[PDB]
């Protein structure tokens, strides 16, 4: 038990891009998502990550 | 991420004849870790 | 060649894999040391 509220847990039911597992990195090591110009943000037929 | 160290040592060609021989490669050292890699190219080696 | 490079982007503006192996123990240090481009030390 611990009182104060919880905000740490965050999962997804869908995601847009395909990430890179298992690299303990703090740089801008980023992957690209797709072709439709969603630009990595919410748009048309782009599920919330 | 078993970056298994498959190292066949055909040492530096020396002066005249360290004979070219067995092709193909065989395991020597084996370690699984699992660190992300997507694509790559050829590299080099160090002393 | 002075430096070990591996990864998907291979840039290391971050913690970087400090792997030292001397046929006895292989180190996995995800954080960098103070030798970025071409390490050199009188030894």
């Amino acid at each position: 038990s611990k009182v104060g509220g919880n905000y740490n847990y965050l999962f997804r039911l869908f995601r847009k891009s395909n990430l890179k597992p298992f690299e303990r990195d703090i740089s801008t090591e980023i992957y690209q998502a797709g072709s439709t110009p969603c630009n990595g943000v919410e748009g048309f037929n782009c599920y919330f990550p | 991420g078993y970056f298994k160290i498959y190292s066949k040592h055909t040492p530096i060609n020396l002066v005249r004849d360290l004979p070219q021989g067995f092709s193909a490669l065989e395991p020597l050292v084996d370690l699984p870790i699992g660190i992300n890699i997507t694509r790559f190219q050829t590299l080099l080696a160090l002393h | 060649i002075r430096g070990w490079i591996f990864g998907t982007t291979l840039d290391s503006k971050t913690q970087s894999l400090l792997i030292v192996n001397n046929a006895t123990n292989v180190v996995i240090k995800v954080c960098e040391f103070q030798f970025c481009n071409d390490p050199f030390l009188g030894v």
